[PDB]
Order: C-alpha cells, then structure tokens, then sequence
RNA sequence: CCCAUAGUAGGCCUAAAAGCAGCCACCAAUUAAGAAAGCGUUCAAGCUCAACACCCACUACCUAAAAAAUCCCAAACAUAUAA
C-alpha cells in the first residue's frame, strides 16, 4: 500500500 | 534535559545540543485521577513556603520559575507554588539556586536581615510612618493571601496581616 | 482640459461594433461576434446581483469566500467604533 | 521605488501633480513626459492608462504600461461621457455579453491578469463587477431599437439632472 | 438627624450592621474541586465543508498529477512569487498550496506515508500532470534561497538528488 | 491626628463599627433559639 | 483552520424617521405654581416602571436611585447623537422630561420666613429602570462603549446592558438565592420579627428584603 | 523582526544543510525560513543563503561565514530556531 | 511621567511594567506616552 | 506571532478625493485579502487590523488613589486538635 521511502544517495 | 555547549574552536563557532537523564515521575501516585501533580499525590492544601523538597522541583538551577505548561501544573497551583518560592528566596532556603552573575561582578557588602514569609520585595515599600487609629489601621502584610485555603489545624486562621 | 476622446453615440455602430475595445488610431472597429463564436459560459456569466448564502453550495469555495467576507465586515464594523 | 499612476495616453505634461513626485523621487519630469508620448503615439489621447514608473538608486526611471481601464473600456463601448451617480439604481449606460467579452479579451493582455493565467470567465466576472460598480446594466442581448430608445431615456434623465444642476447652483449662490 | 434617604451611604445601627453580617449569601462549595477531576470530552463538530473539499482536490490532484514534489515556501516577496508561479505555469507546474492538518489524514490513509515528514513547516506543491523535472529543477535553482524538498514522481518517492537524476533519465 | 468630628457614635459621621465572630456565633445562636420556639409554637 | 460562524441578523431591524434623542426642555412650557414636598421615597426602593425592553436591544439599566437634570440630559444627548450612526442605530429616551419642582433659597438666608422659591426641575430614577434604549441593524458591542461612558457620568450608578445580559443577571440572582447555603435570611428574620429586629428595621424592608438601602441598591444581597 | 533589524552586513554567506526525511531538521528549517525571510535578505544583499537538501541522513547544519573571516556552526539536532537565531544576532552584533 | 488613575496604552508601543510597587505605562517611540500609577 | 498581490485611482462631487473630505454601489481575481476598521499624505505614496499559511496563546475575563498644620501611636504574633 504506502509507497516505499526513498533511497539513500550514500547507497 | 537539553544543555546547549558554545565552543569557539580555531575561529569557528560551533553551538551543539546534548541531551542528559531527566528525572522520571514516583511509581504509584496515590489518586491517577488528578489533572495536576499536586492533586495526584494530594499535596493540595498541604503544603507552604518551607517545603523546599517540593519547591525546588518546579524551578530552575537559578532561582526561576518553570512554565505552567512544562510542569504541568494548574494556574492555582503554580501561582501558589511561585508565591512560595519567592519566600523561600527572600529567607533563604535555596543556597544552591542563585542569580546568575556576571564575570567579574562582586556583590558588595550587604547587611544581613534574616526574614520570612516576604510577600512584598524588601526594596519597594515604604515605612509605615502614620500607621492611622484603630479602626483604620495600616496593617503590616504577612505571607501570602493565596495561602488562605491551607489547612489550619489551630483553631485560630492564619493572620495574613499584622 | 484633459478627458476622455469623444464615444460613439450610433445604436447601430453600437450593437455591430467593439467601440469601446478600438483603442489603436490604426486599428478599426472589431464587429461583433454571432452567438456561434462566442463561448456558452459567457452567457451562463451571471448578471444580476451576487448570490447569496443559501444559494450557494455549502461545501462551495464561493460560499466559504462570502461567509469570510461577512466576517470580515462584522469585524470592521465591531472595531470601527473601538 | 514604485509609482503607479493613471496617466492619459499621449496627454503627458510636465505639470502637477505626477511632476512634483518624479522632481522629488529624482525622475526626469521632461524625459519621462517625452518617453510616455512616444510610447503612446500610436494610443488615441485621452485613453487612461496605468503607468508603473519603476526609480533605481541611480535616479533612473523605467516604464511599464498597462491596458486601459475597465471603466473607459465600458464607457467607451456604451457611448457614455459619465458614468452613473446611484450605480445600481440608474442605468447610465447599457453593454452586451459580446462587448463584456472582447473587453475581457483585450484586458487578458495585461500583466495582472496574465501572470495569474486567470481565465476569460474569471476576467469577465472582473469586468461584470466593475460594471456593476459603475452603474452600467449588463444585458444579454440588446438589439439597436432598444439601444436607441434607452439612450432617449439617458438623455431624458440627463437633462433633468442638469436641471437640478442648474436649481442646485442658484440655491449656493442665494446661500 | 439624617432622613431616609441620603447621598452618602448611612450610617447603620449595629443590630442592623450584624444581621447583615450573618444573612450573608454563603456559596455553595463541592467537596473536591471540578478541575481535580476527569473532565469527559466533548465531541467536536462535524467536518467543515471547505475541509472536505479540500480533502477532494487533493486527493484529486495526487491521483491526477505525475509530477508531485514538495518544497518549502520561503517568505518571497510577493511580485518575484506571482513571477515564479507564472514561469512554472508556462510548463503547466501548478504550485498548490493545501493546509498541514487537513493533508495529514490523507497521507496517512493513502500511499503517502512515508512523505509525512516533508511537510513540517510552510510547504508548497510544484506539481504537474506530465514530468516536467527539468523546468521544476531550473526554476528552483532560479532562486538559490528557495530550497526543493525532494517528493515523489509517478508513485515513486525521490529526494532532492533523485529528482536531479530523474531530469537526466 | 486621627480624629472623629463631634461625637462618635451620633451624627453624621460616625466611628465606624465591624461585626466580629463572637457575634455572630451569639446572633446565630439566639435565632436557632427563636426557631426551635417557633417549631414548639407550631403545635 | 479557522472556523468561520455565521453572521447575525441585525439586519431584519428598520430604522424609524427620527433615530437621534429629541430635544429635552429645562422646565415643562406650562409652569407649576403649586409647591411640592421633598418626596423622597421616589427614588426610593425597586422600579416599578419602564423595567423591560419595548422597542429596542439595549439600554442604560440604573442599579441605584437619584434625579436627573438638563445638565445630564444634554450629556447624555450630546454624547449619543455624536457616538451613534443614524443609518443603522437608533436611540429613544425612557425616562420623562423634568417635571419635579426644586426650590432654592437665597444664597445667605436663615432658616424661616416661608419654602424658597422654585429652581429647577428633575426626574425621579429609581433602581432597575432603563434610562436610555437603544436599537437597530448593530449589535451591543458597537455600543457598550458610550453606554458604559454615559452610565458612569450619570449621577447614580448604572450599567450598559442588553436583553440577554439582563436576562443573565436576573437569573443568575434566583441562581443564587435558590442555592444559598446561608440557613438565615434577611427576608425570613424580618418578617418573623426574630430577635425583635424590626425595632430597628424599616417597614419598607419588608418588602426590599435588605437589598436596598437609601438610593443604594447592593447586588450581592440575597 | 530582530534578525531584520540587526542586518546581515557583516555576514558574508549562510548556508544550511538538513534532510527533509529526517524529523530533527523542524527548527534548522524554521531558522532557513527566518533567514530567507524577504526583508532579511534585503537587508544585506552581499550575504548570500545556500539549501542544502540530501538524503544522507547527516544532523541538520548551519554555517554561517561573517566579514571578518570567522565562522558559526550550529548543530540542529538538539537545537531550536529561537536560541540558533539568538545566537546568529549575537555573532552579528559581535562582528 | 503624568499621574494617573487608569493607566492606558495611548500607542501599541506602550508596554506596562510592574516597578517599585507601581505600575509604569513605559514607551519609546512617544516619551511623552510614559505614565505611573498614583 | 507571521505575512498582506490584484480588476481599480469602483463610479459621483471636487482644482485635486487614489480604501480612509462628501453620495451611491459595496461586486469580483489569487487557495488566500474589506471597492477599507484604525493611523498618514493638500491630494498620492507611507503604516497597522480583518486575509492565507505556520501553529496549542491552552489570557485575568473582579475593579483600582490621595494631602494640614505640638509628637506615629499599646507591645506583638501568620502553626499544639472550640474552648
Ligand atoms: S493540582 Fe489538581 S487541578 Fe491542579
Ligand atoms: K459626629
Ligand atoms: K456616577
Ligand atoms: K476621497
Ligand atoms: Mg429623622
Ligand atoms: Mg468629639
Ligand atoms: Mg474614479
Ligand atoms: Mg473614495
Ligand atoms: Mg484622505
Ligand atoms: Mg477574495
Ligand atoms: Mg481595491
Ligand atoms: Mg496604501
Ligand atoms: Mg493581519
Ligand atoms: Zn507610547
């Protein structure tokens, strides 16, 4: 359902 | 709590917050149902300007007085509680808590007056030069009227004027 | 000494011509339009006096605006005095 | 700073009262008047414009002129040399839909509208109230019997206000 | 010798003085005092119709719009603002504006959960039903002062580095 | 220099009187009294 | 966000012709040739006359006894005709013209020789009777100013008030002498003759139950 | 408006770095709404304001480089906008 | 300063204060606004 | 406490009336702002308020004084179970 945060830019 | 360290470390300012253990309400209150601390541990009515053990809870490390919000308490309480801590001041009963001086300020010699239940601050009245007849008499104020509704196991009430 | 150039005063210029827009000295009169060009909404465009309350839809941002509105004026006039 | 102002296309003199403030604010009264001329030569005279005379720190002036007002736009279309005292009760001047649209069309050109990007409903609800607030009916349709004979009455009415005009000056001058 | 009526207040007599002393009106006292005691709450009135539409033109608008991203409102002046809102309008970016308490149920019922904490403080929306992030970027860089608070295009939540990248995509 | 004009407990202006505890307590209890010979009348 | 209420509806009131106070005279145009006595139990006790609202919203409440002049007449005239809007308010007086004969002694005279000759006139106000009444398309905030400024220039004690603050404090009074906690009461003790009080009492106290004393109105009596 | 009235004059940049997921930069983005306030920037336009929005996950951060060639750091994690904003109108007034 | 009864604020500047047992209707901008209690 | 664009200087009078000397209307743009509540300008500019937004200020909601003449006037006390 809830959209998934956004990723690291460290990642 | 929350402390606030300014370091100037090679021309540059740095500010930095650091929070420390804060103390945690007693286990157990005997009445929940309170809106306020006082009327959870039903100190109501039951307490006065020398009980420093519940004064010095609700002020600052240098004598102030604490928001009525952060503390939690109602407007009665904490007005009876900051009446309360300005007698305390004025006679003396927290050594510890003091105003904050300046570097380099040394308070001068003062005389020394020890004294207690000072409603009014030593340095704003006046002496009572025509102190008038009886039945108009100038009354020397003592302790606080706010204080009325504390129990009186004597039978005679509190005299809040002399 | 300094007003308004003369208006066209024909009922026929009038109706079959945009005086008022013809603001060029070069520019002429623009004729006017047929129904067929002109949008239905500009006919649908209210006339008459504003709406009123009761009127408006009360989930309506125009109900809202006039209701701020009159309380705005029953502001001013509460303070118009103080 | 910022002045705005209605200025007359190509009426600009260096006289009161816009001359006093471009003196005091630094702005050239006489260049300001010959830029405005020029700008406007190709404007009929007597139109009112917005003028927004915009004064750097250097004592410069810049222009930026807007579309015509409303009201001259509506006074213009409806042939009308006054507008209507008791706006809502007295009928000064009598418009159509279509001169209420192409007045929207041609105000849409300048930049309060155009920097919102309202649209042509919107300008010409605008358009709608400030005819409400002159005193000019707005009608669907009109046709020229009907224009001819409301501007009989127009005349009518005009004649008895100057009329009381004229009683109202004898009665200040036995004052 | 007074009369019965006086312009000063009389003198009475003391049998009179002491019974208006003790016929004096004693109020009534509870035992404990009412805000010592739970209070019951009390029920709020309904939804405001403006809250509700609100609710309907964002929900609305994030169902419509691709282009969704989130920036804080600084306090510009307001001609450089209108400026900036027509420039995004050129590329049909539609800054909205929508209050904090009426958003927060919306984001936390839908798919927006995780955009929560973007919406502390004076925040604005530059949203666009086609991805113009390119123009939303430049505009944005237009005024160093005015930052841009990452978002989420086309369901797909970006920081402020994402939404750089995605220009580039 | 605190001073009553004339007399002070006749004329116009008078040394003022205040009601104490004692006797109200009395004037209460002397209408308790009253009341009870009041209920024995009653009957 | 804020919570817009809806707005009132003073605007079902119509103006009448005249909204400004008429002109008070000094003495009534037909002089009085009789005499009176120094009656002062007119200004004495509980108004029986002009106590409720007839044609307007608001009004001047006395809460104690006194007269009246020209000179406070013109106060109150001057000071409303200035602060009021004749578009949307309109005033009316509830209190007649002077009519009372005052008389004078000569500066210097001693006392005998006949009743001085006549004055000036007045108007006997008792307490609980509206003095000025007030109305129209406002509301009493809009007025409660210069009220509040013409009841404390007024020479009794007096108050701006409403239907709905009056109604208030008359309910509030029952409120309070219906939960009085107080076993004894002035009225009970007076009528019973307990501890023969009545030596002392006044036969009006039997009826103004230890509320009013002289021109005095105390509201904290029960 | 006492950052306005104090001025900006003596300070040459100010930047401010926070991440927006992150629930501690509430009063380092209160303090940039302050400082980018129209009327605080007017005042000096030499100073300059930079945004620093990344997803790191670093504390929030505020540097603050005067005239003189001195330097402020403010850390936002555990400080709130009044007493960082009293502490940049104390260095201004000290510079 | 001017005596008064009532003290009141003649301008939004004026700001109340409490000093030596009186109050004191202080301002900046209009000296002459300054006012203690009697 | 923070901010406050715009049809438009609404028409009507006036040499001039621009929200704020008078008369009438009192609509409408922007999600958000009165054809203007209180200052100001000869008139304009220039200033707060009612706006939007941020966001728990969680306002007390009782009013209010004083001065004479030989020298103020018992001394004192807020704490031990109403007598
Ligand atoms: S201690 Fe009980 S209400 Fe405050
Ligand atoms: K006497
Ligand atoms: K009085
Ligand atoms: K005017
Ligand atoms: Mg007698
Ligand atoms: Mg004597
Ligand atoms: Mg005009
Ligand atoms: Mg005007
Ligand atoms: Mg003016
Ligand atoms: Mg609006
Ligand atoms: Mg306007
Ligand atoms: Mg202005
Ligand atoms: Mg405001
Ligand atoms: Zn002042």
């Amino acid at each position: 359902e809830a959209l998934a945060g956004a990723p690291l830019d460290n990642a | 709590f929350r402390e606030v360290v300014e370091t100037q470390e090679g021309k540059t300012t740095i500010i930095e917050g650091r929070i420390t253990a804060t103390p945690k309400e007693s286990p157990n209150p005997p009445n929940p149902s309170g809106q306020c601390p006082i009327c959870r541990w039903n100190l109501k009515h039951k307490y006065n300007y020398d009980d420093v053990l519940l004064l010095s809870q609700f002020i600052r490390p240098h004598g102030g007085m604490l928001p009525r919000k952060i503390t939690g308490l109602c407007q009665e309480e904490h007005r009876k509680i900051e009446e309360c801590v300005k007698m305390a001041h004025r006679a003396g009963l927290l050594p510890n808590h003091r105003p904050r001086l300046p570097e380099g300020v040394v308070p001068k010699s003062k005389p020394q007056l020890n004294r207690y239940l000072t409603r009014w601050a030593p340095g704003s009245v006046k002496p009572i030069y025509k102190k008038g007849p009886r039945w108009n008499r100038v009354r020397m104020p003592v302790g606080s009227p706010l204080l009325r509704d504390n129990v009186c196991y004597s039978r005679t009430p509190w005299k809040l004027y002399h | 000494a300094l007003k308004d150039p003369d208006v066209c005063t024909d009922p026929v210029q009038l109706t079959t011509y945009a005086m008022g827009v013809n603001i060029y000295k070069e520019g002429q009169d623009v004729p006017l339009k047929p129904d067929a060009e002109y949008p239905e909404w500009l006919f649908e465009m209210n006339l008459g006096p504003p709406k009123t309350l009761e009127e408006l839809d009360p989930e309506s941002r125009e109900y809202w605006r006039r209701l701020r509105k009159q309380n705005i004026w029953r502001h001013n006039r509460l303070s118009k005095n103080k | 700073g910022v002045i705005r102002a209605i200025v007359r296309a190509g009426l600009a003199m260096p006289g009161p009262p816009l001359g006093p403030v471009l003196g005091q604010r630094g702005v050239s009264i006489n260049q300001f008047c010959k830029e405005f001329n020029e700008r406007t030569k190709d404007i009929k005279e007597g139109i009112p414009l917005p003028t927004k005379i915009l004064v750097k720190p250097d004592r410069t002036f810049e222009i930026k002129i807007g579309q015509p007002t409303v009201s001259y736009f509506l006074k213009a279309a409806a042939g009308i040399e006054k507008g209507a005292r008791q706006t809502g009760k007295e009928v000064a001047g009598l418009v159509t839909l279509k001169h209420v649209y192409e007045i929207a069309r041609i105000k849409a050109q300048d930049e309060a509208f155009a920097l919102q990007d309202v649209p042509l409903s919107s300008v010409v609800r605008s358009i709608i109230g400030s005819a409400r607030s002159l005193g000019i009916r707005v009608v669907k349709d009109l046709s020229s019997e009907e224009l001819a004979a409301f501007q009989k009455e127009r005349a009518i009415f005009l004649a008895a206000q100057k009329e009381a005009d004229l009683a109202a000056q004898e009665e200040a001058a036995k004052k | 010798g007074s009369k019965a009526v006086t312009r000063h207040r009389r003198v009475m007599h003391f049998q009179r003085q002491k019974l208006m002393a003790v016929t004096e009106y004693i109020p009534p006292k509870p035992a404990i005092h009412p805000s010592c005691l739970p209070s019951p709450p009390s029920p709020p009135q309904e939804e405001i119709g403006l809250i509700r539409l609100l609710r309907r033109e964002i929900a609305a608008v994030f169902q419509d719009n691709r282009m969704i991203a989130v920036c804080q409102n600084v306090a510009l002046s307001a001609e450089d603002k209108l400026l900036m809102r027509h420039q995004l309008r050129k590329h049909k970016i539609l800054m909205k504006v929508f209050p904090n308490q009426v958003l927060k149920p919306f984001l936390e019922d839908s798919k927006y959960q995780n955009l929560l904490p973007l919406f502390v403080g004076h925040n604005m929306l530059l949203v666009s039903e086609e991805p113009k992030v390119k123009e939303m970027v430049r505009i944005l860089r237009t005024v160093p002062f005015l930052p841009l608070l990452g978002g989420c295009i086309d369901d797909t939540i970006l920081s402020r580095q994402g939404f750089i990248n995605y220009s580039k995509l | 220099r605190g001073r009553i004009p004339g007399r002070q407990w006749i004329g116009k202006h008078r040394r003022p009187r205040f009601v104490s505890l004692r006797a109200k307590q009395n004037m209460i209890r002397r209408l308790e009294i009253e009341a009870e010979n009041h209920y024995w009348l009653s009957m | 966000v804020k919570t817009l209420l809806p707005v009132p509806s003073f605007e079902d009131v119509s103006i009448p012709e005249k909204p400004k106070l008429r002109f008070i005279e000094r003495a009534p145009l037909v002089p009085k040739v009789r005499r009176e006595p120094k009656n002062l139990s007119d200004i004495r006790g509980p108004s029986t006359e002009a106590t409720e609202f007839t044609e307007g919203n608001f009004a001047i409440l006395a809460l104690g006894g006194g007269y009246l002049h020209w000179g406070h007449f013109e106060m109150m005239r001057l000071t409303i005709n200035r602060s009021m809007d004749p578009k949307n308010m309109f005033a009316i007086w509830r209190v007649p013209a002077p009519f009372k004969p005052i008389t004078r002694k000569s500066v210097g005279h001693r006392m005998g020789g006949g009743k001085g000759a006549i004055d000036h006139y007045v108007t006997p106000v008792k307490a609980g009777r509206l003095v000025v009444e007030m109305g129209g398309r406002c509301e009493f905030e809009e007025v409660q100013g210069f009220l509040d400024q013409v009841a404390h220039k007024l020479p009794f004690a007096a108050k701006a008030v409403s239907r709905g603050t009056l109604e208030k404090m008359r309910k509030d009074q029952e409120e309070r002498e219906r939960n009085n906690q107080n076993p004894w009461t002035f009225e009970r003790i007076a009528t019973a003759n307990m501890l023969g009080i009545r030596k002392v009492l006044s036969p009006y106290d039997l009826t103004h139950k230890g509320k009013y004393w002289g021109k005095f109105y105390m509201p904290k009596r029960v | 408006a006492a950052l306005a009235r104090l001025g900006l004059r003596p300070v040459k940049q100010v930047r401010v770095q926070f991440c927006p997921f992150e629930k501690n930069v509430e009063s380092t983005r209160t303090f940039l709404q302050t400082v980018s306030s129209e009327k605080v920037r007017s005042t000096n336009l030499n100073c300059s304001v930079i945004a620093d929005v990344r997803h790191d996950g670093s504390e929030p951060c505020v540097d603050v480089l005067f005239g003189d060639g001195h330097r402020l750091i403010m850390r936002g994690a555990h400080l709130t906008a009044l007493e960082m904003l009293t502490a940049f109108a104390s260095h201004i007034r000290a510079r | 300063f001017k005596n008064k009864t009532v003290l009141k604020k003649r301008c939004k500047d004026c700001y109340l204060v409490k000093r030596r047992g009186r109050w004191y209707v202080y301002c900046k901008t209009h000296p002459r606004h300054k006012q203690r209690q009697m």
